[PDB]
């Protein structure tokens, strides 16, 4: 979750809106096991 | 690092580039809520658009930490703060900062 | 190297770009107690990570005509955390502080604040205006908790005591030009080496505009500071049901 | 028995107290060096930053060319010994004759130095003080004028028996420490150990004694140290009948091996009352005096 | 220097005159949590008196006509101290646990009660007794707190699982010609290092008497059984709001 | 920087587990010594007491005249390996042409191995158990004819898309693992690590899994350890039209390096539901049978 | 705007226990995310059409 801890302060002139850019990512602890099949992504069939 | 779409509310054809950056304006300083979203990369939500929701779908069990990195992209005379916390599992939707 | 910090405790973090330095309290950190300064026999609780972490308290809004506000120690944490669960469940209480106070405006803003931690902060009534009557100030007012409250007479601190030489306790200013935190780092101070949290505050908390703040309108009107604030060393003694006050 | 790595990486148990300072040794003024011009870059000890909180830490060798002054002037006289080693008065009792205060041959006095503006003022620049006293009491008639009569001074400490009158039997003083004088001799004058069962005491309690709700009925209790309150003061004309000769004692107060914490502002208003700081609302006065201009003088 | 005991642990003491002996669970003594074992990266508060104490619950009576009763872990401290707080204000728990239960009578009473600590105590239903619902038991049945619940059908534990066979796991006999006191120290039993103490119930506490009470009409009838339990080792992780339930 | 002694001389962080006990080797039973006769005080290896929990320690060479007998007899067959190393029936499935159940040429089989009593009970001894495993597919006609029919055996892990028919896209196993098979052909035979998320399966999970106010219309999830899903295993006829050939799958499961924690009470009463330990309240049966007499056989 | 990711940690983010982490990065090579036989193609040799 993110709050306003102040406000978003900004002088005459500039835009009084602005916009926040999200990049995930993991770590060098990460791990993954089991392999499957993925889920959200499906496909109608008859490809040609 | 790529690119985790928080904004995932339009469903529209020419909106779909809204859905990569959610705003920040001028509130009453209340400490009033920005965003919300999930932690669970394989399940379905904002991670759904980063490789890393993309490969967990290949795999049913997962261990680690996770980084989000929020990048700025307002004008340089622009200033504020912002608090930007995790809930562990138990706690409901905050009702307050 | 000197703008930047970066505060870590327990499961907080505090990033700021533009501050001064931290300003550690009468040159000592906090600490524990010894045993040769220790009297209660008792084996002290020592919660390191559940209570020795941020807590965000509420916003103040700085207008043109704001005249001051206070906040005393430890009640603000005695109804928020696992804090102040223990310190309801204890008898005594032993713990430094590094307070934090957030105020971002722009480069078109201009304003200081003052921003003083001054030991044993009794307050004084108006006696009435003529000076006759012996009164004395709520629990509202002694205590008010996180929401503070404000200075009616901020030159005199609402104590007969000058704001001006509030400058010998620990402070630091915040000049809107130059930055926009404030961090202090307070020990434990008492003749005693524990006490109650409920019933003695160890200090208060003045944040003050001695220069007011400007901005021509077309600038965002509304400028809010935030007191964040860490227990540090913090140490609990002596078991019982809780008690609120 | 410690296994894991988070308790042996631990700083929980540290007792000694880290200090970023050091006491040295200053008995006289600082001395000045010589000093030149300098016309270099990227050097300005000029400019500062009080939003540090800290003060300036320049020099007169770095803004203007000084000679070499060798300061022969002790700092002997700013201790707190030379400070507080100064009797003042404390407190003032009436014995009279007839009236309302103590027309009946005694009179009790509980000991607060806070009723004179001179002393309080001087004691009440800190937050926290430990110190022996030695306590002297000129007892003279309305006049000045002295008579031959014995008296009687009484140490009451916390849960002894306060005397009702004067011939009760709590002047007896079995274990009690009393004083007997004649006023056609000097003024008694002893001396006090630190008596406190803090390590020190505090002219300024925020917060209060008693546990449980706090209304406007027991409102008066705040700022009640009871780790300053010493006792009580008592005087009598010894005898078992009134005296003729109205008597005044007046208690003068000086420190000694003085320790004091955390200064404070010293006050700018005027007292109103004992151990509260109280002022008047409408007559706030400021701290110093006025001009009519900034410019002019 | 075998019935005689002295548990001192904390600020609580417990003396008996009439034990006999203390059983330790499957022959292990509660610890803490690896780092081989460990997965969770937080740092763990441990408290080590506030919660690590005796707590006592609830009397239950020995009638004649008694039938059982049982008694959910950790669910019996979720409302109780400074672990119970904890408990809420964090999602992770690890504790062992000391058990004491006292029952006190004459030399002119008989009677045994069989006290038992069975891991996973899950809960059955009696399918509507003809056997064709699926019922599921209430949450005040599964989970009932500090003042326990009562069996039905304590010859299967209303679980379909004999109460003969019961000794297998841990357990003592408070035979009242013999002993009045029943001790029993748990580890932590689970998969997982550390688990959640208001969803999970790691193991149940089984109070049966297997003879039944008698006394002839002139003595006490009122005979109580009081639950009093320790935590040991406790770890705590994973801080955000308390939750009850 | 640890400095008083409350820290110092802890045992807290003690991470290694003190036990009792020591595991020592038993491949034969106990031999047995000569025992004598005694007729002494102080020393009474018959009386014991049950109260303290514990079991008998008493011998017959305490308690009768006994000679040496040499025990050569193995203690290897009450060994966790062999008791269920025993493949045994976990799931049977049929894949009908017309009916209710599955007339669609596929079906789709939740894991649990808790529907037939004679391995349930035998693994439900134990609270839990970590274990390899073994699954064998026997496949046939209801009356047990065999024909030539060509089978897909695909595993489905959580989260994996479940086929909703015969000629669905997840039959195509590019990442989950599938095995074809001839009817004609001997019984397929796949071996399985551990699978879980925990250290272990448990078939008793005393609470819930989700957070959340517990009702009466999810109480339903009482028991459900998600840790012990290992998702769904799911069976079509390879093609694209209707079989016909009627078909029944057997599934039998065989442990290899088992190891388990926390004996329990075995089941002595019925099994009505699958992870539910449930029971019929009217018809209780006791775990034995009956008498007319206890003094009469 | 550098391009790279984060190099943070959490060490350097929150009060963290020593973990010795034993699990493997060994199911997340191409040899076995790959060597999964999966359907290429599907031919048929009716008798008509
Ligand atoms: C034979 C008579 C001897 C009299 C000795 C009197 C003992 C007094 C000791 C000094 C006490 C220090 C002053 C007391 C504290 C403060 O003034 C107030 N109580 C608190 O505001
Ligand atoms: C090609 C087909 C391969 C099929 C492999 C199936 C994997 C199954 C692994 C064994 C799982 C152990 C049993 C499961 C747990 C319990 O029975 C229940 N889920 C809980 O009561």
């Amino acid at each position: 979750s993110i709050w306003y801890q102040t406000n978003y302060v900004v002088p005459i002139g500039a835009p009084n809106t602005a916009y926040i850019i999200a990049l995930a990512a993991a770590q060098k602890n990460f791990t993954m096991k089991l392999c499957k099949d993925t889920s959200h992504i499906l496909q109608t069939a008859s490809i040609q | 690092e790529t690119i985790l779409e928080v904004n995932n509310v339009p469903t529209n054809a020419t909106s779909l580039m809204e859905r990569l950056r959610f705003p920040v304006s001028a509130q009453a300083g209340k400490g009033e809520l920005c965003a919300v979203f999930r932690a669970d990369p394989g399940r379905d939500g904002p991670w759904q658009s980063t490789m890393l929701g993309q490969l967990c779908g290949y795999y049913t069990q997962w261990s680690g930490s996770l980084e989000v990195t929020f990048m700025f992209t307002g004008s340089f005379m622009a200033t504020g703060k912002m608090l930007i916390a995790y809930t562990p599992p138990g706690g409901p939707l905050p009702k307050d900062r | 190297s000197d703008r930047v910090a970066q505060l870590t405790i327990g499961n907080s973090t505090i990033t700021t770009q533009e501050a001064a330095n931290i300003i550690v309290g009468y040159g000592e950190w906090p600490s524990y107690c010894s045993d040769d300064d220790a009297t209660a026999v008792d084996k002290p609780t020592r919660p390191d990570v559940s209570v020795n972490r941020f807590y965000t308290l509420d916003t103040k809004l700085w207008e043109k005509s704001s005249k001051g506000w206070y906040w005393k120690f430890p009640d603000v944490l005695t109804e928020t955390g696992v804090f102040g669960q223990n310190a309801q469940f204890h008898y005594l209480y032993r713990s430094g502080f590094c307070i934090h106070v957030q105020c971002n405006a722009s480069k078109f803003h201009q304003g200081a604040l003052l921003v003083a931690i001054l030991p044993e902060y009794v307050i004084g009534t108006v006696a009435g205006g003529t000076g006759t009557e012996d009164s004395h100030p709520p629990y509202k007012q002694t205590q008010p908790g996180a929401d503070g409250f404000e200075l009616q007479h901020p030159y005199v601190l609402d104590a007969g005591i000058p704001i001006s030489q509030l400058t010998v306790c620990h402070h630091q200013r915040i000049n809107l030009r130059t930055n926009n935190c404030a961090t202090i780092i307070v020990p434990y101070m008492n003749t005693l080496p524990f006490d109650s949290a409920l019933n003695h505050c160890n200090f208060g908390l003045l944040v003050v505009p001695i220069s007011p703040l400007d901005f021509d309108q077309g600038a965002t009107p509304v400028i809010p500071i935030t007191i964040t604030l860490a227990p540090m060393c913090s140490e609990f003694a002596g078991l019982r049901q809780a008690v609120t006050q | 028995g410690d296994r894991v790595a988070d308790v042996i990486e631990s700083s929980i148990g540290d007792s000694v107290s880290r200090a970023l300072t050091q006491a040295l040794p200053a008995p006289t003024g600082q001395n000045t060096q010589v000093s030149s011009h300098r016309l270099d870059t990227g050097e300005v000890p000029a400019l500062q930053a009080a939003e540090i909180g800290a003060s300036s830490n320049t020099s007169d060798e770095s803004m203007i060319e000084t000679r070499c002054v060798l300061n022969s002037h002790s700092t002997a006289e700013t201790t707190l010994d030379s400070f507080f080693s100064r009797a003042g008065l404390v407190g003032e009792i009436d014995l009279p004759l007839e009236g309302t205060t103590n027309p009946n041959g005694y009179a009790n006095w509980d000991i607060d130095i806070t009723g004179y503006a001179q002393m309080r003022r001087k004691v009440e620049l800190f937050t926290y003080m430990r110190f022996d006293a030695e306590f002297t009491f000129v007892a003279c008639t309305p006049t000045g004028q002295v008579v031959p009569q014995l008296l009687q001074y009484m140490f009451v400490p916390p849960g002894a028996p306060k005397p009702e009158s004067r011939e009760s039997l709590a002047w007896q003083t079995a274990t009690n420490p009393s004083v007997f004088v004649k006023l056609t001799d000097p003024p008694a004058q002893v001396s006090v150990p630190f008596m406190s069962p803090a390590s020190a005491y505090q002219w300024f309690y925020d917060g209060y004694p008693t546990f449980g709700e706090h209304k406007q009925e027991k409102d008066l209790e705040y700022g009640a140290c009871p780790n300053n309150m010493m006792g009580t003061f008592s005087v009598r004309t010894v005898g078992s009948s009134k005296s003729k000769y109205p008597l005044v004692v007046r208690i003068y107060m000086r420190m000694k091996h003085v320790r004091a914490w955390i200064p404070r502002p010293m006050r700018n208003q005027n007292y109103l009352f004992k151990a509260n700081p109280n002022y008047a609302g409408n007559s706030i006065k400021p701290t110093g005096t006025s001009r009519s201009a900034i410019t002019t003088l």
